[PDB]
């Protein structure tokens, strides 16, 4: 029952997307991102936005950075969720997962009111968001926040020193700092081992430049330390969560660039102007400038990235996507050395892979 | 007879539903539905191949462990004796001998899983 | 019940019959097993109890590590049952009838000797202690702890030098 | 009334009984996985209407077919079908089952699960809610419902 | 509520208890009004099989007293 | 901005207290019993579920769900072959085709949308110059046949009709965001 | 070894009680006042018949009636 | 008569067993927030009765590579053998009175493993192999320490007989002199009915399933059957050994009634665990018998041999 070797065959869940793309205008892909991880939804198609603004060289609205920031942070707090209660589910303990699940479902109504979907959202549009939030979400989230450290707390009190938990996780998928990095891990595949990496504190993006949080790192740089690090990242977004409804600016919500974003529907229904607008943009869409770029995240697994090649036309002729966790599944093998069958179920609980993601 | 009566009757049900479960269900025979299950994909090797036993050691000293239980189950009519004394030191040697073989056997990592 | 405990005899023949014909080692387990059982049921019906119970506990041990350990290292890609080979089957076949045969040729020969089957289940049992109390075998084998001391001395000692002997095989 | 409603309500005995117990499978595909996840959390309990997960096929009663069907998948997904006992049902799950969906005009997406295996019910959305998914099923107990496969052995 | 929990727990115990009484019940009809005698020893066999001869109903439980 | 996780400090304070305190910790299994104390304290708590077929869940105006083709009160298909709902369509469901009237009108002859490769995006009905296409609040129309999952702009129309009220009943109270 | 048996007590509880409770399970009984009487207790349980043996007329101890004052007497076992 | 009484055994007891489904699925949903099955009929009591019908109207699956005859034998193994353990239970009359019933428990549960590893080989599977070879590791840790347990337990009883420990505690519960064995034999228990959090020869997250991966329809529900009537079945067994029930000859009732209310309790003990803890690894739960229940075992029974001794108090024969 001692594994001797890991062979992680892929593909199954694999539809072109990439090619795909690069017959979609660059509003017609944006959907696709918001499936790549379909756990961590807004994050992906974030990625996506700043990427293709970096290549229109224009600035989203305060409003806007402040939104995507929240939203943002509720979705790490999704993924984060979906990751610890299906690596505890299927290392055995069953109950926190329907415990969190009803929160999940909270944070799944506040996603479909904003944006009339519970999740692809497609809320995230290159410009800004789509819609300003309707009144009272914040009071909503604001309820949803103040309590829900008291259940993470519960979660806690369940597995945290539990000794079956402890035996079962600690010392396993033990990763080296210098091997990890060889092998191209990130997000917390990094921070378990020690390593100071995390791209919202290093090359801060939107307005993760000011709020305060700490980046939990790990000493032993395995399972249970990196457990510990995804619950303390948790705790740190429920922080930047408070920060962004304190410091919510009034204000437009999209790029006040008729040429990029949709003029509003009054606007085009009495502008000529703006009718037009409404008609190429919604038609052949905008014409991103010739160029090449990498943008990177710190999606709430690693770095979900974008390399997007524009020639000029309003549909992309390049967009691979790195997943953060493909080089963790690569990873697989030299992390389950000399481990058990059991064991390896745990570590692949660790890597919180999305094929989604994985596949492209 | 008592017994006997109530363990057939025991095997008789058992039997019964399972015949049951075999005659009464509608059913339809091919060859995939029929061919063995393997997370969706077809078998690499047949189940039959040797499979290694990481922890040969601890199951063979269970037999010796497992003979010492049956030794030590007399006890409880040994008591009645009335070489008290005599019993007591033979059962302390006997356990005592018992603990110091299962520490030699720990210390020597015959418990410890081989890789 | 006059032919109880020759029906139980014979089922223990025929068990150790297809273990001497040697299957594979599952089949020889579940066999042994069968065996095992029908044994204790013999020596409960002779009186005992203790010793039938101990050497059936005793066999499922053995049986469950000598499993474990064939379908390690005494596997084959198709295991040969008691059936699967025709000369397997045959001397199966022929074993018992030869038995059957066996034991009617005694009885003719010796019409009380060996084999009584007339007079069959006339002398399971030879005498009892009708009023007493202290009878059972447990009180015989708990002996050990009193007046066979050197038996216990020599069992004990065998199972400790087991260990350390079975250590040092398998380094 | 005659012998014939004895076997009429026999038949509707055997549909309450398939009816009020039909474990899925455990066969999340992609996104929609999530959903059928969110299904179970207590919210949405699909448990309180008997239906419960079990990982063999050999022991799983409906397959819900949930995500993009790649043609890589296909063999397996067709293995599985095959394996599930008889009394069988399959569930389409979101527009990637549906149809093609989002990546219908691709190279490695089988364009509908009903190519592969028969379907019986269809769910739409990306993803179909929860509620959505709930309703589904229950519309999978009333087609069981109405059977009658009895009557029509007496008939036959 | 975790009342509705308690239907199906009524239900276990009602057939948890069944045995235990019914095997009572039985034992003392089916042995003259009087709980099964046990024998754990070759006297209580022997003392047993005399009440059978004694009682001439060939039955252990009919008790025979001072009168005969 | 960094806090360790996991970070073993001082090691040297041992006591006799702090011993025993451990050994009870390790065989009297506390933590254990702890948890299960945890659960228990939810044995004890409402239940989240809802009877689900008797009471829906919420959902905003927003929710995009079954399409519909709207008409002005005066009782006419606002689709007027616009087609940018068809040209902005990412998965390429919608299928218009389109022909002048009798009454010297444009309208659409053949509306289809394919409720197998939507992606229930709303670009449709955020495309659509007169607001012809929406997505309606109905999120249960699973059929048996597949078929019967690709409309046509007969069946859309009817579904417009059915649920005009809380069609009209979201836009009023969105299309300020909007 | 205050150190060790310390640290023992903590790091490792299972082993330090299983041997203080083979340390006493040996040292108790012979430190205890009732150990003699578990045999004179099975000698007294009378499992057998007692043999009745033949008056030569200088038997002077063994009495001849059960209820006479001679003979052995468990007043020791009624009030143990 | 007996068959009567046979039956009033065994119908009750299965039945018991059938509401444990229930009993667990609801008390799961509750612990978790949600209610569980309540739809089937009146607060669900219906759903045991659909799932047993369901099941036994599955077509049954006989795979091409199995071996058919110990793949059916092995189902009617387990059923029948925890149908019988429950033979001799004294409540507190046991139907049949067995002079070393404690012998016989452990024999006919020791015999119970053969169905899981011989229906595990017979599947002809991977992960059938990997769930027998499972089994067999959680035997050789349980069994190990069951007997000594039993035997210190025993050491204030004085004989194997079930029915003598109504009398041992006649005026207290066995639990308090030996609670350090009492938590031992609970763990025990839950190993040998297979149970979280040392269900590891079905753990569905690391095998499939395990033994009864090929097993469908009726052959498959006798595996759960029999499971959970050895779920009871334990429960009883500790509620008579330890926990002792009130006994007087005037009312067997009160000691049937206190006995079914303790095995309910420990019984829903059962699935409270289940609920509240992760799962054993199949190499962590040896280690944890053989290093620290056996070194802690073997001393307690040196112990309990020593306690009749020392404190004059020997357990009488008879
Ligand atoms: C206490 C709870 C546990 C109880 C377990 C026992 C369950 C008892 C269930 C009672 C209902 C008994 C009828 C079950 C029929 C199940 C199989 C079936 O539906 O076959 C239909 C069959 C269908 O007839 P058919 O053969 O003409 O159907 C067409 C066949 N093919 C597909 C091949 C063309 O009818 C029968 O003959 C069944 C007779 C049952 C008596
Ligand atoms: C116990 C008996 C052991 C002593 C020897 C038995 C001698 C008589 C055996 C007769 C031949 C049986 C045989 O061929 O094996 C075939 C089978 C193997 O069959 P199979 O797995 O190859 O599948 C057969 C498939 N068909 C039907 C298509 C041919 O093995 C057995 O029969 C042994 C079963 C055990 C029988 C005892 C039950 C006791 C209850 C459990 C305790
Ligand atoms: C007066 C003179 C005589 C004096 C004699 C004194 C004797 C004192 C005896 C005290 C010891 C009591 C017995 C305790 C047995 C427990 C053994 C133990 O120490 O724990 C081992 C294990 C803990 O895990 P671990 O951290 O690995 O321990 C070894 C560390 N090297 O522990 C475990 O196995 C836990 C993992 C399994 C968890 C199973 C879930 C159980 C849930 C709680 C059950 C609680 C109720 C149990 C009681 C039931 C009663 C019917
Ligand atoms: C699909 C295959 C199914 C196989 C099922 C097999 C079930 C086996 C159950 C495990 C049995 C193993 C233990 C050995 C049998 C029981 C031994 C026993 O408990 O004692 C039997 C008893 C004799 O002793 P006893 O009565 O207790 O004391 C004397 C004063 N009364 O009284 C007796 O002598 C009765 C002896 C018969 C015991 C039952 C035999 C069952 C045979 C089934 C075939
Ligand atoms: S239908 Fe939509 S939500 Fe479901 S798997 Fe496909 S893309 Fe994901
Ligand atoms: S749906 Fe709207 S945009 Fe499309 S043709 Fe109709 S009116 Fe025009
Ligand atoms: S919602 Fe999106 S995918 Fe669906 S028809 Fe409208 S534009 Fe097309």
């Amino acid at each position: 029952e001692m594994v001797r070797k890991c062979d992680p065959h892929i593909g199954l869940l694999h539809r072109g997307t990439e090619k795909l793309i690069e017959y979609k205008t660059y509003l017609q892909a944006l959907p696709y991102f918001d499936r790549l991880d379909y756990v961590s939804m807004m994050c992906n198609e974030q990625a996506y936005s700043i990427a293709v603004e970096k290549l229109l060289n224009i600035q989203p609205p305060p409003r806007a950075q402040w939104i995507r920031v929240l939203f943002g942070e509720i979705t790490r707090i999704l993924n984060h969720i979906m990751a610890v209660t299906t690596h505890a589910l299927d290392i055995g303990a069953m109950t926190p997962f329907f415990w969190m699940f009803e929160e999940r479902e909270k944070m799944f109504e506040f996603y479909e009111r904003v944006s009339g979907a519970r999740m692809h959202a497609a809320y995230i549009r290159p410009g800004g968001v789509h819609q300003d939030l309707p009144l009272g979400l914040l009071d909503d989230i604001y309820e949803f926040s103040k309590n829900f450290s008291l259940r993470i707390d519960e979660v806690e009190e369940m597995l945290t020193n539990n000794r079956i938990w402890r035996n079962r996780t600690v010392d396993i998928g033990v990763v080296t700092a210098e091997d990890a990095l060889n092998y191209g891990f990130s997000g917390v595949m990094l921070r378990g081992s020690g390593i100071q990496w995390d791209l919202r504190k290093t090359q801060p993006y939107d307005v993760y430049d000011q709020v305060e949080f700490d980046v939990p790192i790990g000493s032993r740089g395995d399972c249970y330390d990196r457990y510990l690090c995804r619950v303390e990242e948790m705790r740190q977004s429920l922080r930047i969560i408070e920060q962004c409804l304190n410091k919510m600016p009034p204000g437009e919500i999209k790029v006040d660039d008729a040429k990029v974003s949709p003029p509003k529907r009054a606007e085009m229904k009495t502008s000529m102007e703006s009718l037009i607008h409404h008609f190429k943009l919604y038609t052949e869409g905008y014409q991103v400038p010739p160029g090449a770029t990498y943008t990177a995240i710190e999606a709430p697994k690693g770095e979900f990235g974008v390399y997007l090649v524009s020639d000029g036309s309003s549909r992309p002729y390049r967009c691979k996507i790195k997943a953060p966790g493909f080089a963790h599944l690569a990873g697989l093998d030299k992390m389950s050395k000399g481990h058990m069958l059991a064991d390896v179920v745990a570590i692949i609980g660790t890597q919180d892979i999305v094929f989604g993601e994985i596949d492209r | 007879m008592n017994l006997y009566t109530v363990i057939f009757i025991n095997i008789l049900l058992s039997l019964t539903l399972i015949l049951v479960a075999f005659w009464l269900p509608q059913m339809n025979l091919y060859s995939e539905k029929a061919n063995p299950y393997e997370c969706g994909f077809d078998p690499t090797s047949s189940a039959r191949l040797p499979f290694s036993m990481k922890f040969f050691l601890v199951a063979i000293t269970f037999l010796l462990f497992d003979l010492e239980i049956a030794l030590l189950l007399p006890l409880p009519w040994a008591i009645q004796t009335i070489k008290t004394s005599t019993m007591m030191i033979m059962a302390f040697i006997l356990v005592t001998i018992l603990s110091l073989g299962l520490a030699y056997e720990w210390t020597q990592k015959g418990l410890e899983w081989t890789e | 019940m006059n032919n109880y405990i020759f029906v139980l005899s014979s089922l223990f023949l025929v068990g150790c019959l297809g273990l001497a014909l040697k299957p594979s080692p599952i089949y020889g387990g579940l066999g042994l097993i069968v065996s095992g059982f029908v044994g204790c049921l013999m020596v409960l019906g002779f009186g005992g109890s203790f010793l039938g119970l101990m050497v059936f506990l005793i066999y499922l041990g053995g049986m469950l590590v000598v499993f474990g350990y064939t379908t390690a290292m005494a596997t084959e890609e198709y295991p040969e049952t008691w059936g699967s080979n025709w000369l397997i089957l045959g001397f199966l076949v022929l074993g018992v009838i030869m038995e059957v045969f066996l034991i009617c040729v005694l009885n003719y020969y010796d019409e009380v000797g060996v084999i009584n089957l007339d007079g069959l289940g006339d002398w399971l049992m030879y005498e009892v202690d009708d009023v007493g109390v202290m009878l059972e075998g447990g009180i015989g084998v708990a002996a050990m702890y009193s007046c066979a001391t050197w038996m216990m001395v020599v069992a004990g000692w065998s199972l400790f030098a087991g260990i350390f002997i079975i250590i040092e095989i398998t380094r | 009334s005659r012998a014939e409603y004895v076997v009429t309500k026999l038949d509707d005995l055997i549909n309450w009984a398939r009816r009020s117990s039909l474990w899925p499978m455990t066969f999340g595909l992609a996104c929609c996985a999530v959903e059928m996840m969110h299904m179970a959390a207590p919210r949405y309990d699909m448990d309180r209407f008997g239906v419960v997960f079990r990982a063999s096929p050999r022991q799983a009663d409906v397959m819900i077919v949930a995500g993009t069907l790649t043609n890589k998948m296909a063999p397996a997904l067709r293995k599985v079908y095959d394996q599930m006992p008889e009394p069988r049902y399959v569930v389409s799950m979101g527009s990637c089952a549906n149809g093609g969906g989002y990546y219908h005009y691709s190279y490695s997406v089988v364009r509908g699960c009903d190519r592969i295996v028969p379907v019986d019910i269809y769910v739409p959305g990306c993803p179909p809610t929860a509620e959505a998914l709930l309703y589904g099923i229950l519309q999978l107990q009333r087609k069981i419902k109405r059977e009658q496969k009895l009557k029509i052995w007496y008939r036959r | 509520m975790w009342f509705e929990i308690l239907p199906g727990l009524a239900i276990m115990g009602v057939c948890l208890v069944i045995p235990g009484v019914s095997t009572a019940y039985i034992h003392k009809f089916t042995n003259g009004g009087k709980e099964k005698r046990v024998a754990r020893v070759q006297y209580q066999w022997y003392l047993m099989e005399r009440d059978r001869r004694i009682s001439g109903v060939n039955r252990y439980y009919v008790s025979k007293g001072l009168e005969n | 901005t960094y806090k360790y996780v996991n970070k073993k400090e001082q090691e040297s304070e041992v006591d006799m207290k702090s011993a025993t305190d451990n050994a009870a910790r390790i065989l009297m299994w506390t933590e254990l019993i702890r948890g299960l104390g945890m659960t228990l304290s939810y044995l004890f708590r409402e239940p989240a579920t809802i009877n689900y077929p008797f009471e829906k869940g919420p959902l905003s105006p927003r929710f995009r769900g079954e399409h519909a083709l709207r008409r002005y009160p005066s009782g006419e298909e606002r689709c007027i072959a616009c087609k940018l709902c068809e040209a902005i369509c990412p998965a390429q469901a919608i299928t218009i085709e389109a022909e002048p009237r009798a009454d010297g009108s444009r309208r659409t002859t053949r509306y289809d949308i394919d409720m197998t490769k939507c992606i229930y995006c709303g670009f449709c009905q955020e495309a659509c110059p007169v607001d012809a296409i929406v997505e309606g609040p109905n999120f249960e129309f699973s059929t048996e046949t597949h078929e019967e999952l690709l409309y046509n702009k007969e069946k859309l129309l009817n579904n417009g009709d059915k649920w005009e009220a809380e069609i009209a009943a979201n836009i009023q109270a969105d299309y300020l965001y909007r | 070894i205050s150190a060790f048996l310390k640290n023992a007590w903590a790091k490792e509880p299972v082993l330090v009680v299983s041997f203080s409770v083979w340390g006493l399970a040996i040292i108790m009984p012979m430190i205890s006042p009732y150990t003699k009487y578990a045999s004179m207790i099975n000698k007294a349980t009378p499992y057998n018949y007692p043999v009745p043996v033949r008056d030569d007329g200088n038997m002077p101890d063994v009495p001849s009636h059960p209820q006479d004052p001679l003979g052995p007497s468990l007043d020791w076992l009624k009030n143990l | 008569m007996f068959f009567i009484n046979i039956l009033t055994l065994l119908v009750p007891i299965l039945i018991a067993m059938a509401f444990l489904t229930l009993v667990e699925r609801k008390i799961l949903g509750y612990m978790q927030l949600r209610k569980g099955p309540n739809i089937v009929g009146p607060y669900g009591i219906l759903q045991p009765f659909a799932d047993a019908m369901k099941l036994f109207m599955k077509e049954p699956m006989r795979p091409l590579t199995t071996s058919m005859s110990l793949f059916i034998i092995a189902p009617t193994l387990s059923l029948t053998l925890a149908l019988s353990l429950w033979v001799p239970l004294p409540m507190p009359h046991p139907l049949i009175n067995l002079n070393l019933g404690i012998l016989f428990i452990l024999a006919t549960s020791s015999l119970s493993v053969y169905s899981i590893l011989w229906s595990g080989w017979a599947s002809n599977s991977k992960y059938s192999l990997f769930g027998a070879l499972r089994a067999v590791a959680q035997t050789i840790s349980y069994e190990v320490t069951m007997a000594i347990i039993l035997l210190s337990v025993l050491l204030m009883n004085g004989s194997y007989s079930l029915q003598t420990l109504i009398t041992t505690q006649e005026h207290m519960w066995l639990l308090l002199p030996a609670w350090p064995m009492a938590m031992m034999w609970f763990i025990s228990t839950l190993a040998e009915t297979n149970r979280a959090p040392f269900d590891l020869t079905e753990g569905e997250s690391e095998l499939v399933s395990g033994f009864n991966v090929e097993y469908a329809a009726g052959p498959f529900a006798l595996f759960f059957m029999a499971e959970y009537t050895n779920i009871i079945l334990m429960n009883a067994l500790t509620t008579i050994i330890f926990l002792g029930p009130l006994y007087y000859i005037n009312l067997p009732e009160l000691y049937s009634t206190n006995f079914m209310m303790e095995a309910l309790l420990l019984s829903s003990t059962f699935l409270w665990i289940r609920a509240s803890y992760p799962r054993f690894r199949y190499d962590q739960l040896m280690h944890l018998l053989w290093k620290n229940f056996l070194p802690l075992t073997l001393a307690l029974c040196m112990w309990h041999i020593s306690l009749p001794i020392f404190t004059a108090g020997v357990p009488p024969y008879m």
